[PDB]
RNA sequence: AGGUAGUUGGUGGGGUAACGGCCCACCAAGCCGAAGAUCGGUACGGGCCGUGAGAGCGGGAGCCCGGAGAUGGACACUGAGACAC
RNA sequence: GCCCGAGUGGUGGCCACUAUUAUUGGGCCUAAAGCGGCCGUAGCCGGGCCCGUAAGUCCCUGGCGAAAUCCCACGGCUCAACCGU
RNA sequence: ACCCGGGUAGUCCUGGCUGUAAAGGAUGCGGGCUAGGUGUCGGGCGAGCUUCGAGCUCGCCCGGUGCCGUAGGGAAGCCGUUAAG
RNA sequence: GAGCCCGGGCUCCGUGAGGGGGGAGAAGUCGUAACAAGGUAACCGUAGGGGAACCUACGGCUCGAUCACCUCCU
RNA sequence: UGGAGGUGAUUUAAAUGC
């Protein structure tokens, strides 16, 4: 259940809906559901936080269970529904708020040098987002050439 | 809780009636954020722990 | 005891790494 | 090599059994003794380990150690290799051309019989024979006797007085 | 992480066992388990087991006779051949009576019995007795 | 787990790790290298002879005192300076000085010395190739030169 | 703990019974290494052998099998064959 | 008086005992022994479900690992060692 | 020397080096399984109270932090859902 | 194309004044360090000083002290 | 009923013995 990486806690039980077919008291169409997807990604919103409103307002607890079947390939979920149109970011993002994160940090640093803690988990995100890097590579959303670094990381930022 | 006699959430689902449009809208028991009514900007629910507080009286059907 | 022997042990290091310095 | 000598030699018990066993057959040293032992111990050993083993390795195996000691007559008409291991140090003893030599009634007592086939008063098939040790097989019992002997060439011999007055043979 | 879920199954169904309880669960679920079980079912060591299929994990509840005494995963998980079969039966098992060794092998899954019956093996997977 | 790697393609691991552990046997680390056959003379055979430079006699240890009759002999190809533990009673005298005298040793060849003697390593059995236990019984055979 | 300069490879050639950097002319900069190379120690190798319930550990003796040597070290003839107890 | 017996004992070496080298089959709070803590490279080790290959893996056949030594049988030498089949 | 009266380095700040400890819980990390009780911290939930603030309390649950203790382990002390099972 | 030689460098064997330590011998001397709160608790890493055991400073630890005084816990 | 801290602490009691 837990993971206690970077700590000895206990991570949070928080679990899915046991449901492997979708509620039918719920109503929507392919078609519906794919527009208020869109329609959301246009705000600024992201997949996580389009899956959350999507959920707090439209009553729909993950978009798979809904949408698939309809075209049984695989599950069709946010930003498969998003790939398609083109709307996706090329770069995943899990790596991408990761990396998004891990530059404003050393602009405190920057500044303010003296800080253990601080530096210390510049550190502690770098060797996630090492890891994110490594097996995307060989899965492919980041080309091979491609090596990790905090210059690299300013640019995909900017 | 039941995580090995198979885990199910807290949940449920409410159709909650707007009280200043009457718009009819199905809500999460818990609120993570807020919930805003389609057809008068308002806010139904807002987020803090467990279930979202509900903002005043809305009218709910228990689903 | 330790204390002793620690410095018994810097001492005689010392002394003979001033002899071999020397 | 052809001798055994327990982890630990004078110990008690083991020297006990050693001691009664000496005078009941007659020994002249342990290591005779020990003989026994040590052939007991082998066929024990490959009786146990062919039993053991998967059922469809060629039979040939058992049957062979089978055949050996029907032969020699330690087993008489039982068909387990366990039988084998039910034998004892007294059982070889009883095998032995000194044993068998006062049984069949050729010698007074055990101890007579030691002189008499080291000097060739004992014949076996057309053959002397001078090591008492000498197996004896079930079909070579029946071929024991005299022909050119001190003991057996008229009948006047002290020596046919000597083994008369007993008349007593059985286990030694 | 997890690794040798089976054998995670295992060590709670014997460490169920020892403290008698009336019957199981087991949280992850699988195949290696599901087969093994039925297996284990086969020989007869325990009762009725139903899983249920949850959207996250199978779960097997496993009802407990009394028979187990101690059944085990083997570790490297050793290939064996069928000569080699003796040794590792006299090792493990605890007589010639018992015989679940379950390996794995080209006829599909078996106990130590039901292989040599055949007459086929490989690669230990574990044991019961 | 409990120490090893437990795997099929580890095994290396493994036949280094004993390898790496095995050279904490004193005994084993010695002969492997072969510091028991070039430490304690010998060139590490089973006797030595050697001319009798003196006769001494020492000390006996902490509970005890007796006076030991030990040789100074020289180990001839050797060449190295061996003080020696003579058995017997009378001893001392069969053993003419220049004599020719076989040495060995005496109760396990790591050091040891028997309990009494401190540094006595050794032992004799001859003097001019005829022995000390020939020696202490009147008839066997009596020295020469 | 870094080593390597006929050194790794390429082209062409010599020599040899013959392939081959074996040797050599020209061209290239490889080749080997922490899955431990290189260097240092020690040691003929195998069949076996000793021991040990087994697993294992130690060992290369007669004998057989294969290689190396003949006071140390180099060198050719003569012969199918030797660089020749 | 006990042992063993043409042997018996001394020194030395190796193996056993020694699950005191842990595969079988060891430990590591206080007995020896946790790195002061983390990271991740090399390595080892890996949730479920379907399909291909069959590299490992198992099964069968086939080429082959000299003789000797070993183990078992029978036969030979008075017996066995030893040798022959 | 313990006790008392003076006293430099240092103790403080900034930058750098150094890298040690009974740096302990003398207890490497991760996953799963295995009576319980109680106190406590923080988060959730159903109520009663309310100063209408989770302020005062009851119980289940989740994460952490102590103590006591069944089965088991341990040589014993002890450990025992925060394992040394 | 050997052995052979020559000049230098590097390494190894036989052997040497002198020099270091160990396990000891336990009848000389100095002291009381630890083990009892050992009569100033003890250890610990670091630094200085003392003939010695050792003392002191600073930080840690209890494998820490004996009542007393105060605080919590089945 | 058994366990953990925080600080008074007591100098009126002397070194050694094969």
């Amino acid at each position: 259940m837990a993971r206690m990486h970077a700590r000895k806690r206990g991570k949070s039980g928080s679990k899915r809906p046991p449901r492997t077919a979708p509620p039918i008291w719920v109503e929507y169409t392919v078609e519906e559901i794919e527009n208020l997807v869109v329609k959301l990604r246009k705000e600024g919103y992201s997949t996580a936080m389009i899956g959350t409103i999507l959920r707090d307002q439209y009553g729909i607890p993950s978009v798979k269970l809904f949408k698939d079947p309809d075209n049984p390939n695989r599950n069709l979920t946010i930003t498969r529904i998003l790939e398609k149109h083109g709307l996706a970011p090329e770069i995943p993002e899990d790596l991408m708020f990761l990396i998004r994160r891990a530059v404003n940090l050393r602009k405190h640093l920057e500044q303010h040098p003296k800080d253990l803690h601080s530096m210390r988990g510049l550190q502690l995100i770098e060797s996630k987002i090492r890891r994110l890097v490594k097996y995307y590579k060989r899965k492919g959303k980041l080309p091979k050439n491609w090596r990790y670094d905090p210059e690299t990381a300013k640019l995909l930022v900017r | 809780m039941a995580k090995p006699i198979i885990p199910m959430p807290r949940s449920r689902f409410l159709r909650v009636k707007c009280i200043d449009c009457g718009n009819e809208q199905i809500v999460f028991s818990h609120p993570a954020t807020k919930v805003r009514c389609l057809i008068c900007g308002a806010t139904l629910v807002e987020p803090t722990g467990g279930k979202g507080i509900v903002k005043a009286k809305i009218l709910e059907v228990l689903e | 005891m330790r204390w002793k022997w620690i410095k018994k042990r810097i001492r005689r290091l010392k002394r003979q790494r001033k002899k071999e310095r020397g | 090599k052809k001798y055994e000598t327990p982890p630990h030699p004078w110990i008690k018990e083991r020297l006990d059994r050693e001691r009664v066993l000496m005078d009941k057959y007659e020994l002249k040293n342990k290591k005779e003794l020990w003989k026994h032992e040590t052939q007991l111990k082998n066929f024990r050993r490959r009786a146990r380990r062919l039993l053991a083993a998967r059922g469809k390795q060629a039979e040939i195996e058992r049957e062979q150690l089978l055949a050996r000691l029907k032969r020699l007559g330690l087993l008489p008409e039982d068909a387990v290799l366990d039988d084998v291991l039910s034998l004892t140090i007294e059982d070889i003893l009883e095998r032995r051309l000194q044993t068998i030599v006062y049984k069949k009634g050729l010698a007074r007592t055990m101890r007579q019989a030691r002189q008499l086939i080291v000097h060739g008063h004992i014949e076996v098939n057309g053959q002397i024979i001078r090591s008492p040790s000498y197996l004896v097989l079930k079909e070579e019992e029946d071929t024991i006797t005299y022909a050119r002997t001190s003991p057996f060439a008229n009948p006047q011999h002290p020596e046919r007085m000597m083994i008369e007055k007993a008349k007593q043979g059985g286990e030694a | 992480t997890l690794l040798d879920p089976l054998a995670n199954a295992l060590s709670h169904i014997t460490n169920s066992e020892r403290v008698g309880k009336r019957e199981v669960y087991i949280k992850p679920a699988s195949k290696l388990i599901g087969e093994v079980l039925r297996v284990m079912q086969k020989y007869g060591y325990i009762g009725e087991f139903e899983f249920i299929d949850d959207g996250r994990a199978g779960v097997y509840r496993v009802q407990l006779l009394g028979r187990i005494n101690k059944a085990g995963a083997i570790k490297p998980r050793f290939p064996v051949k069928v000569s080699e079969f003796e040794k590792w039966e006299k090792r493990f098992l605890p007589a010639f009576e018992f015989g679940i060794l379950i390996v794995s092998t080209s006829q599909g899954v078996m106990s130590h019995k039901e292989a040599i019956e055949k007459g086929i093996g490989g690669r230990l997977i574990a044991y019961v007795y | 787990g409990k120490k090893a790697p437990n795997g099929e393609f580890a095994g290396r691991k493994l036949k280094l790790k004993r390898k790496k552990f095995r050279w904490s046997d004193i005994r084993y680390k010695r002969r492997v290298l072969r510091l028991k056959e070039k430490s304690d003379p010998l060139e590490g055979a089973p006797q030595a002879r050697g001319i009798v430079l003196e006769k001494i006699a020492v000390e006996a240890k902490q509970p005890n005192s007796g006076m030991r009759k030990a040789v100074r002999v020289q180990l001839i190809k050797n060449g190295k300076v061996v003080t020696a533990f003579c058995p017997g009673d009378g001893a001392i005298k069969f053993i003419d000085e220049h004599d020719e005298v076989i040495i060995e040793g005496i109760g396990g060849p790591k050091g040891g010395s028997m309990g009494d003697i401190p540094g006595i390593r050794y032992k004799v059995v001859k003097v001019n190739r005829v022995s000390l236990k020939e020696l202490v019984k009147g008839r066997k055979e009596k020295p020469r030169r």
